[PDB]
């Protein structure tokens, strides 16, 4: 139905890839003399009737992935994994 | 009388062509003007095969050029014979094929097809009975690859009972001028299997053996290759426009010559070709032209004729000659070669004798035979093809323009049925 | 009639532009100011093809040719020079500072509002053409209008355009000199609207035409003036087949269906035979084996770049002159036995051979003379993937350290903008590890 | 025989009218004091044709023109210079003192009492002729007699004359430059009679001639001697087929019918194509198609008024010189493809081509040369609404301060005429949001 589905199938796919253990409010803080912070807003109201992908996967509490759609050199859509370490990474 | 319409397509189809209505001017005696000024009367009988009449004793061929993309246009109408061919028959548009398939079947295929069947039919009917559709294109290319093979579709659609023959210009193992040439030869025995009765494989590379083993040419240009094909282009209607001992049309050819359908691709010979001044050592006799036509170096098709067994061939023969030493001479060979041929045909050579040699020779040929040798020009291009498709090479210069994967491997699986049904006759049983 | 539309960008396109309309006048026969006193003696003939030439009424001949650079110094060369009558009088200049070698002024800053009057002018060409075009484009990496503005002048004109054949020719850094301490940074911007919008792009550098002139032509101080004008005898060779009657003409569109396999792997890294010294003309035959194996060694090729250590693609021989059709075939039946010269599994036909038939000419003042024959092969080899990893490690030697970064994003530009045409060039030079590596089963 | 009777009025238009007049009497070939020595050399032809000249019988010729501006210091420049002699000598001065740029003095106090010498040398003037009439008046928005005096002249020729076509050229006040502070209230006052009065109101402007005369023409510094000339030559060929012999020559009752759709929407905004230099006379082909798609861009219309933002109603292609029929429609299917280029639903056939084929004539003294053919395109758009909106807004802007308006009421006029003068302006405004809005179903 949704033109735009298929990248975001990738998406659903590897959401089920890894192991998610994100971050639950009381952990212990280490000292971290200098502190990252990367804060992920909620999915608005106005996204969801626009046809809005989430690319924006959380999988850790010091890692952040964001997905991007691309193409082979054979004109094949991919996702690429463009791995970030935060400290502080929050859903 | 049996009339024929000659259409040009593809840049190697009209350069082949107007040499060919120079081979055909001179077999009738004819200027440049159309004037007729022969030396009989006995080759105006059948001017009108060829050559429709005009106004004041001007004669005008029945040439549909289809391929004059501007760049041809003004060498062919600034040639030897550009005041020959009708005006309006000159039919092309702007932005040519780009040596791609896609480009001549679908795109600017289809925006120039309804031009050239509107002077199609405007030459059918200024004619008493046609048979005979001649389409002198080239695979490989562009033009001669996609629509050559679009006007097959619409030509054979609006006429189910012609005979058509397509002397088609093929691939070659080494010389590769053309990188996306498995392509266009893929997708064009695609359509030349369904679409012809008959289809001439003529490669370069037998006919570069040619000018050097045989002709001894030093530097043998493109004219003195189509010199060779128009040679035998008008040595197949010989028969229709001269008169015989025994006569063959293009369909006596094509019912004789065919056992099947689809094995119907053809390899032409011609002889005596020899290279000479006027001391030539030799003798112009009927066991004389026998040995040349049936020698390996003197195809034109670039396989090696020995690999397999001919399924049936037909030799037609010209000038003045002795229907015993015909008879027998094509017995001979027939005894002698009894593995290289298939057992299970009772007589496979045909013989047909006109009573009109060329114009400086005394006798000639034409060798043109079916053999399940071609299996060699089929099974090159469909591993060139499946070596480029496995990594969809160049597939973006054409899913661009239309087409569908679904369609490439429809193309290989026909091809790779011609394959299977040359490997079975080869085999012996 | 078939015609192309030639656009030079930067000091270096409108320097080679002053050779490349050097040539055409001389071949066609037309005089510095616009007539044709050649044709006139035979009186027939419309030689200055309409490829590269407007007619007006009264006789004279304009180009198809427009160039930008935002600096007056490099054009009013242009306008004072022996071409002043020929060109259109818009010349367009309009530049009131120079782009200071950078991307940022560039693609954002000045390159915009100079843009409004540079497409108009292209629409006010391009509608006076019936049939083919194509875009010769010339410029350098690593400059600043060179790199930004066409940058710019690529997304405008694959919009207004859409799918037309765009043939960029482009001056890449050098591994060992460079004349600029930025142009590690301006060359791997440039590549971000390269990959995508450009369809074709001509890669030639100016070392490994330094050691042509040395070599070959022994020459032994060659200035710009004698570089151009080997690049202009390539230039004339892409484009004769669209003027001159040849027995194989090769189409603009049929460098695209043939050089470029994938799109996005389309660097095809042109050379040519200049063996010529005048010297040199005799005591050598120059024949069709000769000339087809100039391309052979690796101090002929027009970049630094070493094809030994990568396969070939596909590889496109164009010839010119006294060429008989026979004889390139022993000369190519001879590289296909050489093993050195190495192909891909996926690619068995290799080559393709296009024959015009006129001779290349000689532009007086030195410094080559008249052969017979000639060619400009265009191969797209995987050893194009060693000259960027030699541009990608300058790059990442200065992004490390934060060097001359201010200059780049304090002119409107985001300092995000260098690791996105990182994440180009790095998957970029993946893609030639792929294609030449063949598969097993 | 059909004729026009020119009445300028004001400064601007007794100044339009020294290039109008000087221009007739080139191309018929009459000198500055009424003989025609070139046709009598030939011997025949009437060529000063009485659409412009009355003829007596002592081979003088005298022009159907009177002009009135209420101050003799405009007009002792015609009695003392090249044209003295030329014109009849009641060139009517007689103002005792200037208006002094107001509606006011104007309408009601001096130009009262000047008006019964005004009328009744039109009518010794008009009854000297059979057949068409049309009144060419001259004047400009914004000056005191230009506006006011105008706007007396018309009530007063609205109903001597009834339904003649009356044809008025005004110079309109441009949204950035206005050489008076209190053009924004002459420019207002004055419309309420060219609505009702006068069947086609022609405007022009004079920010939008001056980038013409600056890049086109590529003069740096245009007097009002150079723009007079560009007016010259529209005014010429819109009053052609009058005079010469055309293929489709179009009478000025020919206009009424086409370019007015509504009684209260007639204001054109008229073009040209005047790419000459006459360096660029050169380098240039300038076919039919060239000239015609010089209507395309808003940088050549002669009104600072952007035509892509909004509808085009009707068109009036008229042309001059070496032009063939078949050329024109090649000119037109193209126009009606380009989708900026956007006509309204309720109009569908767009155009009208008037083919005079005599050619525009050159006034010796610059600026511009011989061109062999040229167009005058005039089409009512509805981007004429942002025009007025730009003018609304400065009346708005110094009415709610009472500002300049003791001089206008404090000399006969009321002032309740300014809020009379604003219900139309903004009524008439309104109009043009209405007519290009479709109706949907
Ligand atoms: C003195 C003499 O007898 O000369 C012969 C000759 O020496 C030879 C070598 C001719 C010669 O042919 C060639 O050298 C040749 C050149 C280019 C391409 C093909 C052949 C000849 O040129 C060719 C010419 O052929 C003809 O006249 C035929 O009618 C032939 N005509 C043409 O091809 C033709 C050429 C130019 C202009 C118009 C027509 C023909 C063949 C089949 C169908 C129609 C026409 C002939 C017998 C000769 C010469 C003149 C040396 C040969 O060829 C032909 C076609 O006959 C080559 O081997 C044969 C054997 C001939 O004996
Ligand atoms: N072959 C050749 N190379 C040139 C020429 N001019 C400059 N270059 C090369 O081009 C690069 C410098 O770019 P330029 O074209 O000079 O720079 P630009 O495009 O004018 O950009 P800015 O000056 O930065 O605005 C260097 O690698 C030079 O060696 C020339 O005339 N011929
Ligand atoms: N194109 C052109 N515009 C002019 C000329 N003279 C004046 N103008 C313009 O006309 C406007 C001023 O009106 P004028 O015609 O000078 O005034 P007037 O009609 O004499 O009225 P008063 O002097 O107020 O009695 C300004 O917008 C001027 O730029 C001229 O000769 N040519
Ligand atoms: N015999 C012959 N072959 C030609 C000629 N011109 C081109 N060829 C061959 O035709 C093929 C190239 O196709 P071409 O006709 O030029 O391309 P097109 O114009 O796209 O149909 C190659 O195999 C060439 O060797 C010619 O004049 N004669
Ligand atoms: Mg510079
Ligand atoms: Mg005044």
């Amino acid at each position: 139905g949704n033109p735009n589905w298929e990248t975001a199938q990738m998406i659903r796919e590897y959401q089920s890839t890894l192991e998610f253990v994100p971050l639950l409010d009381g952990q212990a803080v280490d000292d971290h003399q200098i502190t990252v912070c990367v804060r992920k807003r909620p999915i608005s109201r106005k996204e969801v009737n626009r046809k809005e992908i989430d690319v924006i996967s959380v999988p850790r509490k010091d890692m952040l992935i964001v997905h991007e759609p691309r193409s082979k050199v054979d004109l094949t859509k991919f996702l690429e994994n463009h791995k970030f370490r935060f400290d502080y990474a929050f859903n | 009388m049996r009339e024929i319409v000659h259409i040009q397509a593809g840049q190697c189809g009209n350069q082949i062509g107007a040499k060919f209505w120079e081979v055909i001017s001179d077999e009738h005696g004819i200027d440049p003007t159309g004037s007729y000024h022969g030396d009989s009367d006995l080759q105006l009988e059948r001017i009108n095969v060829y050559y429709n009449e005009a106004t004041g004793n001007k004669y005008v061929p029945r040439a549909i050029l289809v391929d004059l993309e501007p760049g041809t246009m003004d060498s062919v109408r600034s040639g030897p014979f550009g005041q020959i061919f009708r005006p309006d028959n000159f039919v092309f548009g702007q932005s040519g094929a780009g040596n791609n398939w896609a480009k001549g079947h679908y795109t600017e295929g289809a925006e120039l097809v309804d031009s050239v069947l509107d002077v199609v039919r405007k030459e059918s009917e200024s004619c008493d009975c046609l048979q005979g559709f001649q389409l002198t294109h080239s695979l490989g290319g562009g033009t001669g690859s996609g629509m050559g093979t679009l006007l097959i579709s619409k030509i054979r659609e609006e006429y189910p009972d012609r005979i058509m023959n397509t002397f088609s210009v093929m691939p070659s193992p080494k010389v590769s001028d053309t990188v996306v040439e498995p392509y266009n030869a893929t997708l064009s025995v695609h359509q030349l299997v369904e679409n012809t009765d008959e289809t001439y494989c003529i490669d370069n590379e037998a006919l570069y053996d040619i000018c050097f083993r045989t002709l001894k040419l030093t530097t043998p240009t493109y004219g003195d290759l189509n010199h060779l094909v128009s040679a035998t282009m008008s040595g197949v209607t010989t028969c229709l426009r001269f008169p015989g001992q025994l006569n063959a049309d293009l369909r006596k050819l094509a019912v004789n010559m065919v056992p099947f359908p689809r094995l119907h691709f053809f390899m032409p010979g011609f002889a005596p070709l020899t290279s000479r001044g006027s001391q030539q050592y030799r003798a112009l006799t009927v066991p004389e032209l026998t040995q040349q036509m049936f020698d390996s170096k003197n195809m034109m098709a670039a396989c090696d004729p020995r690999h397999g067994r001919y399924l049936t061939v037909a030799a037609i023969f010209r000038g003045r000659m002795s229907m015993k030493e015909v008879d027998e001479q094509m017995l001979n060979v027939q005894n002698k070669n009894s593995s290289y041929f298939v057992e299970w045909i009772p007589n496979n050579v045909k013989t047909a004798v006109c009573d009109i040699p060329p114009r400086g020779l005394k006798m000639s040929a034409t060798f043109i035979g079916n053999s399940t040798a071609i299996q060699e020009l089929f099974k090159r291009i469909s591993e060139q093809f499946t070596a480029m498709f496995r990594r969809k090479a160049f597939l973006h210069w054409y899913t661009g323009e239309g087409m569908d994967e679904m369609e490439f491997t429809e193309a290989e699986s026909n091809m790779n049925d011609l394959v299977s049904e040359y490997q079975q006759y080869q085999d012996a049983t | 009639m078939r015609e192309c539309i030639s656009i030079h960008v930067g000091q270096a396109g409108v320097q080679i532009g002053n050779a490349c309309w050097e040539l055409y006048c001389l071949e066609h026969g037309i005089q510095p100011d616009g007539q044709m006193p050649s044709d006139k003696t035979i009186g027939g003939g419309d030689d200055s093809f309409n490829t590269f030439f407007s007619e007006t009424g009264a006789g004279k001949h304009v180009p198809r040719a427009v160039f930008v650079d935002l600096e007056p110094t490099v054009i009013d060369e242009v306008r004072t020079g022996t071409y002043r009558q020929l060109f259109h009088p818009e010349q367009l200049i309009t530049g009131k500072e120079d782009a200071a070698n950078n991307y940022a002024r560039g693609h954002y800053t000045i390159g915009k509002e100079i843009i409004d009057l540079v497409l108009d002018r292209i629409r006010k060409l391009a509608d006076q053409c019936t049939g083919l075009q194509g875009f010769l484009v010339f410029h350098s990496f690593g400059g600043g209008t060179g790199s930004g503005f066409t940058s710019l002048l690529m997304e405008r004109l694959s919009v207004d355009y859409g799918k037309k054949s765009k043939l960029e020719f482009s001056i890449y850094p050098a591994p060992q000199v460079s004349t600029a301490v930025v142009e590690p940074y301006n060359s791997i911007l440039t590549t971000h609207t390269t990959l995508e919008h450009s369809d074709c792009a001509f890669m030639v550098d100016n070392e490994a035409i330094y050691d042509i002139c040395r070599r070959n032509l022994d020459i032994e101080r060659p200035t710009y003036t004698n570089l151009n004008r080997l690049i202009s005898q390539i230039v004339s060779s892409i484009t004769a087949s669209l003027r001159f009657d040849g027995a194989l003409n090769v189409d603009l569109t049929e460098f695209q269906t043939n050089l470029v396999p994938y799109p996005r792997i389309h660097f095809p890294l042109a050379t040519y035979a200049p063996v010529i010294s005048a010297e040199k003309a005799y005591h050598e035959q120059l024949s069709v084996a000769e000339i087809t194996n100039a391309c052979f060694e690796p101090a002929n090729q027009m970049v630094k770049c070493d094809p030994r250590h990568g396969k070939y693609m596909a590889c496109c021989l164009l010839y010119r002159g006294d060429v008989v059709p026979k004889d390139v075939n022993a000369a190519i039946a001879t590289i296909k036995t050489k093993r050195s010269i190495q192909f891909v599994d996926w690619c068995p036909t290799g080559f393709k051979v296009g024959i015009n038939y006129q001779p290349p000419t000689v532009v007086p003042g030195g410094d080559l003379a008249k052969v017979q024959r000639a060619v400009c092969m265009l191969s797209n080899t995987t050893a194009i993937a060693e000259a960027w990893a030699r541009l990608d490690h300058k790059f990442d030697l200065m992004y490390a350290k934060r060097a001359f970064v201010h200059w780049y994003v304090g002119e409107g530009m985001e300092e995000g903008e260098f690791s996105e045409a990182r994440e180009d060039m790095a998957a970029l030079e993946k893609d030639y590890e792929e294609v030449g590596v063949d598969s097993v089963e």
